[PDB]
């Protein structure tokens, strides 16, 4: 049941003052850790381009909607495997650093290979140079 | 990271190499004004191009305090730069007066204000200065405007030739602390260098102010920043 | 709405702050005119690019009139946009005066005619100061056109040069009431105040005359046009 | 392209009303030329920007010229643009000594050779001048170039302020028939005249073949060109 | 491959022929300086706009080898350009002879260095010189980055004129053993023209080293590419 | 029979010198008349664009190949109909000033519409705003 076990320990690494939500607030507190002092309102933006109540309060099963649902809209897995095949040009449930990089140059921004190529060997599991479904959630869920 | 720290670092060394060094002699001001105006301009302009797409450019602590209040970079970042960029300034400085010939040498260019200008007015001179500054900067840097900006490198440098033609007459234009400081600890000194860092910070901060916050038409501040928690969890 | 406001009032304060204190001394003109006409044109195109995108830099009654009789902004922010740039010259110029020391101040750079030429000489000369000036205002803010473009910032800057560099010797160069006035009101002169308000007003009219009606093209626009279609088919 | 021949006129106008105009007094060159040199620049990068996308901005027959040998235009155009050129110099330069002191009227900055630069040496210069320029201007309108272009308008301004730069002392620097003529109608002067039409038009000419054709990577010139015959079929 | 070695040699020429034809005279440096400066600056922005397109506009064998060591053109390339802008040099500096009056020939300015300069101090001021200029290149023509760049060519110009701003004084600002060499071969005069060469190509190589071996960002740049895929996400 | 006259005349307009065809050369004659003088390369490339048999001589029926079908290819009105389909958004045989304008900004040129209008209402039979097949082919055949 490893899962079960890995999106428990991927959420108490942030929930270590156990309420049971990551607020904006503790967004905050591991930033000052780090050694930062953001402005707090553009922890409200990022946070309300996914969640789901509009809250700024996302709880230990609604921090898994923003991790592998990624939208308000309450079994958007689907929804993340269309949005692959945006990307894609082809749907095989693999986006390809080629296909990243298409869509990409498609909004004209001219860039690079190699600094994509710092992105999915953060966490590739098979190796292959596109990126599945399980490895873009855990590419956002490193534990 | 630390390939920013050494943009800010060269780049403030050449900055203040090539700026004390085109100060050196005298004038009225006329000639000399325009001359000095345009070296500072163009060393920030040719400098912003060289490195700004790696650090930002900064070479200036008071332009890297703006960024911080404006909460665009880390406490330990803008701290690594200011340190990055008096040591820059210093050794410009250093580097400049191993290559210079004395009697030409002065006071490396040490920034100071006119007899008729008290050390306030000289203050506030410069917080004017840096303030109008720091707003180009602000404006032209951010993400969220114009496709018609040209050169912000330019925008930036010919901001800092306005502050040289207007205040060199009045406190030899300031403008960045590690410029004023470099010339400062090497000729041992400090009299109203107060003047050339508070000003500075003030002005630089009021801009920040004057200018901020990165909303409206915000956007690009929030997906620039959902990404440095995707770095960071 | 109101962000602009503030954007106009500050830009006029730091134009005419920057505009003036540069200003302030004599010459016959030979370097003099130079960094006058540089410094006024830099603080323009520095101004345009920190408040452009928010208020499309007037900084200048004329060249918002220029913009209300071209129909590209209400009489309601005209009328505010002129109130915040008259009150903004005034801060600047009166900032300016509290700390600039005296025997400096002169004038304040007071705009003023040449002995040899009539009030009606400077009257045209003021006119096509600002109708270059505003030509290129309109001809660089127009959304149909270049991508070649560069900083439109620059442009209008250099144009305020340019109209200084040959200006000034004539009148002083005003294009710009609130700045002629700035100085005025502080020093109780108003003696040929009336040219650097009719000038400007007059040249700005022209220029946006000139310019939109004009009327426009059509034909040859549309056969290069049809050219990339074809260059697409 | 009756508006385009409008533009032409009013460009050449104020070309060379702020041309000339900025030009008026003397010197031995030192700050002169600098003055002059960047007042004919910006006159023209502000002119380039203002009817650039309407005409072309030629408001010179060599360069007009140039276009004409490159095959860029229709004799029908080019005969117009340099009628509405040299009419517009006239004008300007009418218009500049009507609003000018005398005394310092002079030669309205009419083209002069230096005493120790023969004729000959004289054309070549200009031949130079002219040709650097031109170059400069069809690289920069070559549709077929660059993304860093900036603004074209001001490299084409600062290629005409570096002829100035260097010709003024050898022959005050014409590189435009019109803004050569326009003082020499008025001054009843064709002293050397023949050298400014010989020289620019010669360096106009070298500088459209150094440089052509809009071959051999084609494309643009092609599809333009297809829609001048659908507009005539 | 060869109508860029005619761009090189036409750019030198050209660049040889007015920057050197614009340092004819003296000066102490005040005004002088800010023209040289300008001219060479001018000079350069205006023909790598008019041949960047087509070789790059190296116009400098110091830039070439700096190109060289970056490993962005073969050894072959390399020595055609440097071979085409040494004759290039030399046949502006012949042109520039013919049609200047003698008397104003001086040494064809010459570079030289100042009195209480010694030839290490000289050649330290002609490293900064052509560090800070090759590193101004490398970065604009740099494909990786910018769309605020405005223009490559001013920018790279300016950077010169920076150079000169400064270095004039001391080495009358070689930073191109071509524009060295071209008044050095003609006057017979190669007194310390090892500075000339020395000075550039370390500089040029320094320059080339410390952008390309300092090596690149990386993670912040990647963690700004992840930003602007979730800012469509 | 009446497109068979039109087809002649809006060529015969162009070949006042019999020999039946339309060559390179005269294309420099129009213009030459016309007070201009090209150069004569980029009549080449213009011509061999469209050209069959790459050859710069637009004999009789070439000349209506050039016009109706557009390719060097035979039959190519079908290719003039999903070229219209490229430009498109649905299909209906008509091409929007709107589908136009959208296909033209999609390379980034951000123009207005009022430079297209005059080059619809040049010729436009129906008056409605799009432009259909047997107007695309007359829009570049006025006679
Ligand atoms: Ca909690
Ligand atoms: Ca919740
Ligand atoms: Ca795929
Ligand atoms: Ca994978
Ligand atoms: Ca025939
Ligand atoms: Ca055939
Ligand atoms: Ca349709
Ligand atoms: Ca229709």
């Amino acid at each position: 049941e490893e899962q079960i076990a890995e999106f428990k320990e991927a959420f108490s690494l942030f929930d270590k003052d156990g309420d049971g939500t990551i607020t904006t607030k503790e967004l905050g507190t591991v930033m000052r850790s780090l050694g930062q002092n953001p402005t707090e309102a553009e922890l409200q933006d990022m946070i309300n381009e996914v969640d789901a109540d509009g809250n700024g309060t996302i709880d230990f099963p609604e921090f898994l909607t923003m991790m592998a649902r990624k939208m308000k809209d309450t079994d958007s897995e689907e929804e993340i495997r269309e949005a692959f095949r945006v990307f894609d040009k082809d749907g095989n449930g693999y986006i390809s650093a080629a296909e990243l990089r298409h869509v990409m140059t498609n909004l004209g921004e001219k860039l690079t290979d190699e600094e994509v190529d710092e992105m999915i060997r953060e966490a590739d599991i098979d190796g292959d140079g596109q990126v599945n479904y399980e490895e873009f959630v855990q590419m956002m869920t490193a534990k | 990271f630390w390939r920013a720290i050494c943009a800010e670092f060269f780049a403030s060394l050449f900055y203040v190499f090539f700026g004390l060094g085109a100060s050196l002699r005298w004038a009225p001001g006329p000639l000399h004004v325009l001359q000095v105006a345009l070296a500072f301009g163009l060393a920030l302009a040719t400098l912003v191009q060289a490195v700004g797409h790696i650090s930002g450019a900064h070479v200036n602590p008071a332009v890297t305090f703006a960024f911080l209040v404006g909460s665009q970079m880390s406490l330990l970042r803008a701290i690594c730069y200011m340190v990055a960029q008096l040591l820059g300034a210093v050794a410009g400085a250093a580097v400049l007066y191993s290559v210079t010939p004395p009697a030409v040498r002065g006071n490396l260019a040490l920034n100071t204000l006119h007899p008729g200008v008290s050390v306030g007015q000289a203050t506030i001179v410069e917080i004017f200065l840096t303030l109008q500054f720091v707003l180009c900067i602000f404006a032209t840097y951010d993400e969220r405007r114009n496709g018609r900006l040209g050169s912000v490198a330019l925008a930036v440098g010919f901001s800092l030739t306005l502050g040289h033609l207007f205040g060199m007459y009045y406190t030899g234009a300031g403008m960045n602390p590690a410029r004023s400081f470099a010339p400062a600890i090497l000729t041992r000194n400090f009299t109203n260098h107060w003047v050339y860092w508070v000003g500075p910070v003030i002005g630089a901060g009021l801009g920040s102010l004057l200018y901020d916050f990165l909303l409206f038409p915000r956007l690009k501040s929030v997906s620039e920043r959902l990404s440095i928690l995707k770095g960071s969890r």
